[PDB]
């Protein structure tokens, strides 16, 4: 979890925002998401959300569905996923980096295990989608055990109780739900709540990063003029990559231009 | 915190994200509530006998035993209103959505008998009904989706995954996750995140009540077993849960093996899967090495579902039911069996059931056993499905 | 001679060859000797309620009279083993054909209900059955045609006339007449030669009988009127019999209108025939100016035919009972009112009883008036039919 | 009812059986029907049976069905009928005629008239195909009160009290059915029952003809050698019209010969 605390340590120290794209692990294959990665952590990325194709991921549109399908058709499994961790951080040795996951790819053999091959692959965080605080017990202890910082959401009409847990439970970042609904870029999520995050602060829950339908610049500055330490975009990022599947060099421009904007966006 | 255990045993849980949690408490809480609630459950017992039918016959079969010592009585959901069972717990979900000021429902439908249920509902207590039905389940269960939409529903087809059952209970989820504030997700079946498999029993349990009053009237005594076919679990836990405590009753529930459990392509993840967590439950499932979900197949939409409600998971475990599998071929015969002998069309789902029982009598002629199967629905959706296999089987 | 009165007024009689006036007469015999029985009453009374469901609902329309000062109810006869009333009766037959030692059934279908209830108490009660059906009813209720081939019956496709059912009724009297030593004929309406009216009627009439005391439950006095369609006129006769003596409560009888009376193209021989000799009785028909039967037209199968029992003509003639018609377009807005509105999906042939009670209600709402319809069928048979119309028509 | 009386006399003392042919009015034409009847007298037809083309006549099988569909395609109608029966009658004083009716079309405008029509032409007995002996009363009534013969069967299976009453109500012939069943050549019926033809006798019944399945000339003989007066022929008759629909001069030959041998077999 120490490499968000020395991130948003800088970040605090810049005035800055963070900017957070989210991918697909192996999405369109595994030399191409390699690829994609660095040009994200090059154009300025300050962390990482990369996501464990899943076959029936519960919390994700169409976008993101269909980058679970890519990545599968290349053959990509949760290990070769670990391969690629291995790779990312051999070459980029300080950028936090969290796992987008589902709840039986951690249970599936072992949950202690899973957060074992987490720390020593030396990723940050994990975030299981469909895993609520009321069920998370077994898995924010086994990853507390390896070191690794397990997200919790905060939603929209979340109530004290639930700010409270989110802020005890949680370390590394608080994901800031900006809506309901499934992950989506059409779909724009509403402005940061000031009151969340201003209650999130005032329980010392760890900074809070806006995600789902952000998918502009404008959007981004706003959640950090709210209060939010920074913000998180899949769908738009992967959109990208869905639109350019037949130029890889035209996909990582764009890419590169994308997330130079939004994580200007996040200076303001 | 919640009203009710969600669990049985390992088996159950609330494994949706965050967002969804308060529904699923309110909804808790409304259930609750109406459970107490004297007028709801006049209400209900109101729609149950004087628009749905209820109490549903129980029929001794007359020639499938002869020359055994099987007595065989069915009970007949078939007779229904709507033609399946899942009317029941619909109509009781329906006046949940109603007290928790929802106008609208979101439904998951296979066999589309579900759907129907959830279209009917809609229709009489004034909803809005959406229903997501896998593509290939449009049409191999067709005439549901002419009934469905005759009745207003908005039937939407799914093509993503097997398009069939477990995705359109995906889409469903989604669909749920985000109008949740309107809408009402009527889940049919005794599976999902808690409360769901707690509401669908305890809105199905009528059947192994009437059944009882209905077995001791006719033979002085109770079934030596009850036999459901199993492909999320309500009408086997509607059919089991009042006689649990009844120690000598065996329980027997029934899983879809498709074209043979070696050959992969079935639907009986309690004998043959392993537990994961999926569609908000942690319950057995199949699954790769890996723990991605595996597709499930059976003849049957209605029984073609890679997972199974967890107090069937947890009955199982401490062996008060027994689970097993009949395959594509035996509930055919099953099938042709009762149409030709008993005068009675019933659902491929229901024929697993009966054939089940049909082979507990062949196999052992001169046991003498008592049982009854739960005709859990009648075949008119199924007519044209059957009659394309037999026909390209000479027949 | 005959041991009951063989007519209603001028109406009804035994306009067979003669060789059939035996076996008429040993089923009049054997009837007589039945409804003596008590034996063959307890085996009826067992069938119609362990296996076919009987009594039916009483269901209270909850929206399609709103903010009208009428209360309908529906009889629900579509909750029925088989998807309809037919069934009634032919267990009753039936169990007459095995008490005159005959082990084949020949029966007419138009709906496919009749044949469909044919073929299921052959199945059940171990006769070989052979069904007769007008090709063009073969197409436009073909989930029926299914049904009965799956339970084992013979259905005989009639392409002679107008290919509906006056053509398969022909086709079932021809047979008769020459196979009557082993084969019952079992007749599926209140119509045809002496006894069938009679025997019809008797094993009909707990419809009207149930509805009386469910009625009377439920409202404390009885109905101002009942409604129901005539094709033959088993439903309206089964439901009048037991309120005829109750003179308070009007009888209607609904005929199907077709494409309007003026057009030619019906099925309304009481209101718009005259009377004449066919089918085995003198009763009213559609008939050209020589004295040759018309055909008749019906967008409804089950209603389209020529004639009518004796029963109700004699009920008309004396004005107890009142006989109107319904257009196809009148009943397929009955149709998809009662879907979109009650979530129940009716036989086209009931949605013409229905379609009548909706003006009686409709042309004058502020009238206090306590209606039963019987709702004579469920619409499976009809969803293809119907949806074709309605896509032709946008929607 | 008279021409039968002349006729079963003459045959009498001839020691000979009578064949009478049935045929449709108007089947295939008006025209050529009328020649067919000429051909069938011709060649020796002791009388005739002929139908008025009914639209659901259900005591006749698919050749007889047929032949009521061809004259109804050439409009025939009850009128054009009498029309015939008028020509035929003038052409022939001494054959007998008998109608061959549905109920409806004698009860379509008044029994009585129906009958009073039959008189004029000079028909000599009608046969209503359903109408029991059990309805018949107002039919022999009328009949009777225009000197028209009302015809009855006599069923294989008749029992003591039938046969009284065809004896008593009927005039002309008795009509001996063959079998159960409908009109039909295929289906050959048994020989005349003995008992039958003697209790008839017994009572004094009008003579008794045989029909239904009478196709060959073998069974004329076997009808005459049983006892009956005769033996009537139908569908065979009108197999030979439908074969020969397209061929009018080979129609009436092949009905010529068939007659004749029909005929023949009356004398044995
Ligand atoms: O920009 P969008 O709309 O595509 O959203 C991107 C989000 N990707 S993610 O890994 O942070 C993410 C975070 C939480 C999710 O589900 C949960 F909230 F239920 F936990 C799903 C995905
Ligand atoms: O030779 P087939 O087999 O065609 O029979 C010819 C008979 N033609 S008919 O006019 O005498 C004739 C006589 C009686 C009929 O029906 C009834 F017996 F019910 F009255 C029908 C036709
Ligand atoms: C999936 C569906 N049907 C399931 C079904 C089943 C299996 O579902 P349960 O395990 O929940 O009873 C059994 N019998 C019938 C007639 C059924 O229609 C559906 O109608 O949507
Ligand atoms: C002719 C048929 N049906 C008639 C019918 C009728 C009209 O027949 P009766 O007049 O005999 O009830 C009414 N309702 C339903 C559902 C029917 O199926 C038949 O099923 O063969
Ligand atoms: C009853 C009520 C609530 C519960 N939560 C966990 N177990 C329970 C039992
Ligand atoms: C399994 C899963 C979902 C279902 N919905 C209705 N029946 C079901 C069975
Ligand atoms: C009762 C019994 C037999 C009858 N035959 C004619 N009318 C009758 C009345
Ligand atoms: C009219 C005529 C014959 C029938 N058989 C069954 N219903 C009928 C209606
Ligand atoms: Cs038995
Ligand atoms: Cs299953
Ligand atoms: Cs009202
Ligand atoms: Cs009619």
């Amino acid at each position: 979890m120490e490499r968000y605390e020395n991130l948003f340590a800088q970040l605090n120290d810049r005035r800055e925002g963070a900017f957070v794209p989210f991918v697909t692990l192996g999405d369109p294959g595994i030399e191409q998401s390699l690829k994609i990665i660095d040009t994200l952590i090059d154009a300025g990325a300050d962390a990482l959300e990369l996501g464990v194709p899943f076959s029936d991921p519960l919390a994700d549109g169409p976008t993101i569905q269909n980058a679970n399908l890519r990545a599968f058709a290349a053959g990509v499994t949760p290990a070769q996923c670990f391969e690629m961790l291995a790779l990312i951080r051999e070459k980029h040795p300080t950028i936090p980096i969290g796992l987008l996951m589902y709840a039986n790819l951690v249970f599936n053999n072992g949950i202690d295990a899973f957060y074992a091959r987490c720390e020593q692959v030396g990723v940050d965080s994990v975030l299981v989608a469909d895993v609520p605080v009321e069920e998370s017990a077994p898995f924010r202890q086994a990853a507390l055990r390896h070191n690794i910082a397990p997200i919790f959401i905060c939603p929209p009409n979340a109530d004290d109780d639930l700010l409270r847990q989110v802020a005890s439970y949680g370390r590394g970042y608080t994901y800031l739900l900006s809506r309901s609904g499934v992950t989506g870029a059409e779909n724009r999520g509403a402005l940061p709540l000031h009151h969340l995050i201003e209650k999130l602060k005032e329980y010392h829950a760890a900074p809070a990063l806006q995600g789902f339908g952000i998918s502009s610049p404008e959007q981004v500055s706003a959640a950090v003029r709210a209060g939010a330490a920074g913000a998180i975009s899949g769908s738009a990022i992967v959109k990208i990559i869905e639109k350019n599947l037949a130029s890889p060099k035209q996909m990582l421009a764009e890419l590169r231009s994308f997330v130079s904007a939004m994580k200007a966006a996040s200076r303001a | 915190t919640t009203l009710l255990n969600p669990y049985f045993g390992e088996f159950g849980g609330m494994y949706v994200p965050q967002i969804l949690m308060p529904a699923l408490n309110q909804l808790e809480e409304a259930f609750v509530s109406a459970q107490k609630d004297p007028e709801f459950q006049a209400q209900f017992a109101d729609l149950l006998k004087n628009y749905a039918g209820r109490p549903t016959a129980l029929t001794k079969c007359q020639n499938i035993t002869a020359g055994t010592r099987t007595t065989l009585y069915l009970k007949r959901e078939d007779l229904l209103h709507g033609g399946a069972h899942k009317t029941n717990q619909v109509l009781g979900q329906a006046l949940l959505a109603k007290r928790m000021g929802k106008s609208e429902i979101i439904a998951e439908t296979g066999a589309g008998q579900h759907g129907v249920a959830s279209a009917l509902a809609s229709a009489l207590l004034g909803l809005k009904c959406r229903i997501y039905m896998g593509a290939k389940d449009v049409e191999r269960q067709s005439p549901n989706v002419f009934r469905m939409r005759l009745m207003g529903a908005e039937v939407i087809p799914v093509h993503s995954g097997s398009a069939t059952l477990k995705d359109a209970c995906n889409e469903a989820l989604r669909d749920w996750s985000g109008s949740y504030e309107t809408a009402h997700y009527m889940l049919g079946t005794a599976a999902g995140p808690h409360p769901y498999p707690t509401i669908v029993r305890e809105f199905q349990r009528m059947i192994g009540e009437e059944t009882k009053a209905q077995i001791l009237d006719k033979e002085g005594r109770l079934p030596d077993a009850v036999i459901a076919c199993v492909g999320g679990g309500s009408n086997a836990i509607g059919m089991f849960a009042d006689f649990i405590n009844d120690t000598s009753v065996g329980l027997i529930g029934v899983e879809p093996g498709g074209h043979g459990i070696e050959t992969g392509e079935h639907g009986a993840p309690l004998k043959h899967g392993r537990v994961g967590i999926y569609f908000g439950m942690k319950a057995p499932m199949m699954q790769t090495a890996d723990g991605q979900i595996e597709e499930s197949y059976s003849i049957s939409a209605g029984l073609d579902f890679p997972s199974v409600g967890p107090q069937h998971a947890y009955l199982n475990s401490i062996g008060r039911a027994d689970y097993v599998s009949i395959t594509d071929d035996e509930a055919l015969e099953a099938f042709k069996t009762l149409c030709r002998h008993e005068g009675i069309i019933p659902a491929l789902e229901s024929s697993h059931a009966l054939a089940h029982a049909l082979k507990m009598m062949r196999e052992q002629p001169e046991k003498e056993q008592l049982l009854v199967v739960n005709l859990s629905g009648r075949g008119d959706k199924d007519i044209f499905t059957v009659h394309d296999i037999l026909k390209a089987r000479g027949e």
